[PDB]
RNA sequence: AGCGGCGAGUACACUGUACUUGCUGCUUCUUAGAGGAACAUUGUGUGUCUAACACAAGGAAGUUUAAGGCAACAACAGGUCUGUGAUGUCCUUAGAUGAACUAGGCUGCACGCGUGCUACACUGAUAUAUAUAACGAGUAAAAUAUGCUUGCAUACUUUUCCUCCGCCGAAAGGCGUAGGUAAUCUUUAUCAAUAUAUAUCGUGAUGGGGAUAGAUUAUUGCAAUUAUUAAUCUUGAACGAGGAAUGCCUAGUAAGCAUGAUUCAUCAGAUUGUGCUGACUACGUCCCUGCCCUUUGUACACA
């Protein structure tokens, strides 16, 4: 076991528990998948 | 003063000397306008009224330009990693030089050889 | 003193609340400060399977700023503020002399 | 083709029709009668 | 005495201090000469032949450049050139001669004092266009 | 030391733990607050960090969880939300309902606004998914709070 | 080539698979020509002509 | 052609009263005459930016850049090589791949920079971390300036 | 009072189709001392006339390939034309330029029957052809604007057969006598 | 943040100018906290004189002022159980279909098919100077010393973003620092280009074009080999505007030109947003195609 602060094996989501696709803007460190339905939630209202 | 023949074609007489000297090798012109520049030759005045006296002070400029100010980085062929150093040898044994570095990769048979020798990209062309 | 929020009626009556309790108290004030909106803006796509024509969506959020100054003992504002104020709004508090 | 050479209005294209020459060599000639388009004088 | 006003078209903006003085208007440092297109030039020129020198001669006009497109500064700046004669006029020179300039500027061009609406709109989703579509195929 | 953007992104996930935490826990009752029983989820959530459409939607996935009759417990929590006063709801149901088919039945009373910014204000959304022999079951429940006024009523006295 | 003169007195309607084709009738000697024409037209404009005696289609 | 009618009273009391581009040549031309710097001779064998990527084919393009760059110090009185690099900005032809833009080379906007210290235009001082200009350069270009200003005049 | 690149005011103007003078819509409101302005154009169809004509030659020079756009060598080319026509003919070149518009020679058009053209869309398909065949006078041979004018535009003036429109209204003259 | 004043003027006008250093009348100007303003408004006309639309004018706003988002009734047996400890059923589990570690592939090519980038040039190729924006986005690790013999254990700040500076080297990048958890520092009294003007050439596959490979220096990554990226030199392919065929297009929109964000340790030729150059036109229709309604004929209803 190496385990690496960077790169694609540094991080993990914190929601659906893969690291695949991932979005860190905002050092959100949240999936696109779950965020897709957390963004009410989250707050951050779509309007256009 | 037209069409004046030298070790390559160096037929440009109305064009200009810069171009003219690009022509025959280097045709990158970055190398053969530092050696025109070199040799003190007025890029003003066209190629129709080239002297032997300034084809002399080219020739001599290219022969071995590490004793002149040319740096190694400009200068090609830095390092072709040997037991000592080699130059720019412009043109036709030049050609050799490029030939000879290829046997030498395919005696070596690595995988680009392979690759070169296939006739197929270095990187790969994805051609999927 | 400066507030911070995302909703702009509660920063608005916060607003009203620091300049009638400036007014009341007769202090040393500087004018109401308006800082630009800032628009915090991400990009995402619908349909998490790749099937279909890709469509995405602009998700925007608007922060809210707003800046004030007092000359007054920092107990009494700060205790104004924790009275008349919302846990969803952040205050920071700086003081002025002159 | 080009077989224009140097050896033997005044607008440049309009001159370099006339003596059948290149036009930067035209533009010399036109310099060498007075004494990047710009209008005419 | 000295006036402000302003002039926005397109994402340019610009500002027009209008003060008494001995005809000094300054783009900011450059003179109104040294822009370099001349076929610009000649849209900052033309405010003045319709006004006269005479009247500038007794104002000092400060202009300040700050951004934009080629055009949208030019245009900005002859808004609010236009802005600050038409407020300096109703102001502190001459209010007659400020109903004549109004109506030969209304009379010669509408865009001189109010400019345009014109301007980039947001790209929709579709196409590299801003109303364009990627290539389809079957 | 934390810029307030993402500061106000680490108070958004943190409200986002705290609104399904209290969608996990809150099971025996409806919505009677929030903390800024309660004396351990208090301690939980510091040791950690260092008429209602739920409560009807909760009331009918329990309902239909138990195995009652599905006709029944809609009809029933139907009566109940209007007479908790909204002028009508919209109950869906999709899944197995006894079927390998999957199939949905749509049920219509009401003004039932569904499109428009005003209508998003007015109208709030519920959304579950219960668990069953052969899958799941999802349940939307949408009720139109009472209309300030609606735009699109006009009257004059 | 050549053209000769034609007098556009009425704008009777519009025609055409597209909506760009304005019915008209022309001025020759022979007052009567079915034509159309293109864009916006005018009552008594002035335009040229083909020929004599090629007869258009009524829509 | 290159004289244009002007309407406003000017002032002409330094260089922002005229052109750039015939100053700059003209300021050149100057300093040619003066041999105030070098060429320099290390400068030769290199281009003017990565993006260029190959001879200005101007003769004069070290100085040009010298009549440039105290005119731009001028112009914006606390700057570096790099907003140099970014106003001298071209275009990086990366082939087959879209054009992108490239800043200038700054080892010779450093020695251009270097060359002027030696001269004396330009000092250095804590604050004001940018290059401005000395009052000694400040008086040199006003005079030039107003000297070139009347030439062009009559 | 207001002139035209610093040097015509355009005071005489041929009476011409008595239509083509309000299509171009030559006036004092429209005076402008250099070309391209950039006022609205698009709100009505009347104001498609209101453009005048003078920014509608350099707004639709800019045609070709990749300088779609510029409008700017567009207008170096047009006054360099300007310069040229006016060394080989004395006399004012916009009243020649406007003579020449007019007498294009593609009046007649056959599409299917021919019919008639109003004047906008007269000065319109006049200014196209004015590209087209500045487009296939620039195109290579070695020569340039100076060439355009001397063998394209003079020669729509004068009808001569190697101008493009001629030539074109000769094939569309002949095809519609085929037809009809 | 701007408009101002004066304490001193840097040189000149003449009986302030470009630029600094310090305080404060004021807030249309940099910005939004709300509200109004625009409603075929008015008149000349079209209309079963009712529902409507046109011309001209005030007016920034006369096709709803335009771009956006919500998308009913119901369906596809359309895509996803590879997004989830959401998910039934069937299957694996010690020689795991769990997890972890090394290397390889998704990048290989006889070939075919979609989306794109660069070009086939003189309105062009190349260098030099001027005038230039917004959305932006930005802080469980380095090094040191001690003991053992560079590595391990132990303790001190935070090295773990963009960065201005002064240099080193064309460059890549590095060195020690200003600034900032942020309209203050990058940076924005400004980050681009198509332009603009003068100069080399001057439409000859050429100097256009940059595929290809060779020689290399630096960063990203414990790893660049299948040469990540990259400053330089050399290398010099097709390409003279593209057949049958086909896509997008109604005004800051086509088209061309650039630029921010996404994933990023590194890498856009992708997507999205921002800005610039502001065009050729229609101003309507069913001829092609795709839908809607009415009538009719059906021996079809998985239509």
């Amino acid at each position: 076991v190496h385990p690496k602060k960077y790169g694609q094996g540094s991080r993990q989501c914190r929601v659906c528990s893969n690291k695949h696709a991932i979005i860190r803007k905002y050092n959100i460190n949240i999936c696109r998948q779950c965020f897709r339905e957390r963004a009410d939630i989250i707050g951050f209202k779509k309007y256009r | 003063q037209h069409i004046l023949r030298i070790l390559n074609t160096n037929v440009d007489g109305k064009e200009k000397v810069i171009i003219a000297l690009t022509a025959i090798k280097g045709i990158g012109k970055r190398m053969a306008t530092v050696i025109c520049k070199q040799a003190n030759v007025d890029p003003t005045k066209r190629a129709g009224e080239l002297t032997t006296e300034e084809i002399d002070n080219i020739v001599h400029i290219m022969s071995t330009p590490t004793q002149f100010k040319i740096p190694d980085w400009f200068l090609n062929r830095r390092k072709d990693l040997k037991e000592g150093k080699n130059i720019h040898v412009i043109a036709n044994q030049l050609d050799s030089y490029l030939r000879e570095d290829l046997e030498r990769m395919k005696k070596i048979r690595l995988h680009r050889g392979l690759r070169h020798h296939w006739g197929l990209r270095v990187r790969g062309q994805h051609t999927k | 003193i400066a507030l911070t929020s995302k909703n702009l009626r509660a920063i608005e009556k916060v607003c009203s609340d620091i300049m009638k309790g400036a007014k009341e108290k007769n202090l040393n004030v500087s004018g109401p400060v308006r800082l630009p909106v800032k628009t915090l803006r991400i990009t995402t796509r619908k349909s998490p399977c790749g099937e279909g024509t890709n469509t995405w969506d602009r998700f925007e959020l608007r922060i809210y700023k707003r800046l004030i100054d007092l000359y007054s003992q920092c107990e009494v504002v700060t205790q104004m503020t924790s009275i008349n104020i919302d846990p969803v709004v952040e205050v920071e508090v700086i003081i002025t002399d002159s | 083709k080009l077989n224009h050479a140097v050896f033997i209005v005044i607008t440049p294209s309009a001159i370099a029709e006339k003596y059948k020459v290149n036009l930067s060599v035209a533009r010399a000639v036109i310099n060498h009668l007075a004494d990047s388009q710009k209008l005419y004088t | 005495k000295r006036v402000q006003t302003f002039g926005k078209k397109k994402t340019a903006v610009a500002v027009a201090t209008v003060t008494n003085g001995k005809g000094l208007i300054k783009l900011n440092g450059k003179n109104l000469d040294l822009v370099e297109p001349y076929i610009l030039k000649t849209k900052v020129y033309e405010p003045l032949w319709l006004i006269g020198s005479g009247k500038l001669k007794n104002l000092d006009i400060r202009i300040r450049v700050k951004g934009g497109g080629q055009t949208s500064q030019i245009y900005a700046i002859r808004q609010a050139i236009g802005k600050g004669i038409i407020s300096y006029y109703q102001k502190y020179v001459d209010e007659s001669t400020k109903k004549e300039l109004k109506d030969v500027l209304l009379r010669y061009d509408r865009s001189l004092l109010v400019g345009d609406t014109r301007r980039c709109e947001p790209k929709k989703f579709g196409g590299k266009g801003a109303r364009a579509r990627y290539q389809k195929s079957y | 030391p934390i810029s307030k953007k993402r500061k106000f992104i680490n108070d958004g996930v943190f409200q986002a733990e705290l609104n399904e935490f209290l969608a996990r826990i809150l099971a025996e009752d409806g919505y009677s607050g929030v903390e800024v029983r309660i004396r351990e989820l208090t301690s939980l959530v510091q040791k950690r960090f260092f008429l209602c459409a739920m409560a009807q939607a909760e009331s009918l996935r329990y309902k239909l969880l138990k195995g009652l009759a599905v006709r029944r417990a809609c009809y029933g929590v139907l009566r109940h939300i209007m007479e908790s006063g909204a002028k009508g709801c919209e109950v869906i149901v999709s899944g197995k309902l006894r079927a390998q088919r999957a199939k949905s039945m749509k049920f219509r009373d009401g003004y039932l606004i569904s499109t428009g910014e005003p209508s998003k204000r007015f109208v709030n959304t519920a959304t579950r998914s219960a668990q069953l022999k052969q899958g799941v079951l999802g349940i939307k429940v949408k009720i139109m709070l009472p209309t300030s006024i609606l735009p699109d009523n006009i009257s004059v006295l | 080539e050549k053209s000769k003169l034609a007098k556009v007195e009425k704008v009777l309607g519009r025609t055409g698979s597209r909506g760009g084709v304005i019915q008209v009738r022309a001025q020759f000697m022979g007052r009567f020509l079915i034509r159309n024409v293109k864009g916006p037209v005018r009552e008594g404009d002035i335009l040229a002509l083909l020929e004599t005696e090629r007869e258009a289609r009524r829509l | 052609r290159l004289l244009e009618p002007v309407p406003f009273v000017k002032t002409n009391n330094c260089i922002k009263d005229v052109d750039a581009d015939l100053f700059i040549r003209s300021y050149a031309t100057h300093l040619k005459l003066h041999n105030k710097i070098t060429y320099p001779k290390w400068c030769t064998f290199v281009k003017t930016g990565k993006g260029r990527k190959l001879a200005p084919l101007n003769e004069d393009w070290y100085f040009i850049r010298a009549s440039s760059i105290l005119r731009r110090l001028y112009l914006h009185p606390d700057i570096g090589v790099g907003f140099l690099r970014r106003q001298f900005s071209s275009k990086q032809r990366r082939g087959v791949a879209p054009n992108h833009t490239s800043l200038a080379s700054g080892k010779i906007l450093r020695s251009i920079l270097q060359q002027l210290e030696n001269l004396g235009y330009v000092e250095q001082n804590p604050k004001k971390k940018g290059r401005r200009l000395t009052t000694k350069g400040e008086n040199a270009i006003n005079n030039f300036a107003r000297y070139i200003n009347k030439k062009v005049y009559n | 009072d207001i002139k035209l690149f610093k040097k015509w005011s355009y005071e005489e103007i041929n009476i011409a189709d008595l239509s083509l003078v309000d299509c171009i819509a030559v006036s004092q409101k429209a005076c402008v001392y250099t070309p391209h302005t950039a006022g609205r154009y698009q709100k009505k169809r009347f104001r498609k006339a209101l453009c005048p004509i003078v920014e509608r030659l350099v707004n639709s020079m800019m045609m070709h390939g990749r300088n779609n756009g510029k409008k700017l060598k567009a207008i170096r080319i047009v006054a360099y034309a300007f310069e040229i026509i006016h060394l080989m003919t004395g006399e004012n070149p916009l009243q020649v330029f406007v003579n020449a518009v007019q007498k294009g020679g593609p009046r007649e058009d056959s599409t299917r029957q021919a019919v008639d053209v109003s004047p906008l869309r007269r000065v319109n398909q006049a200014i196209y052809l004015i590209c087209t065949g500045a487009r296939n006078a620039a195109f290579r041979n070695i020569k340039s604007i100076s060439e355009c004018l001397a063998e394209e535009i003079i020669n729509c003036a004068n009808e001569s057969s190697s101008s493009y429109a001629i030539k074109k209204k000769d094939e569309i003259e002949r095809v519609a006598k085929a037809n009809r």
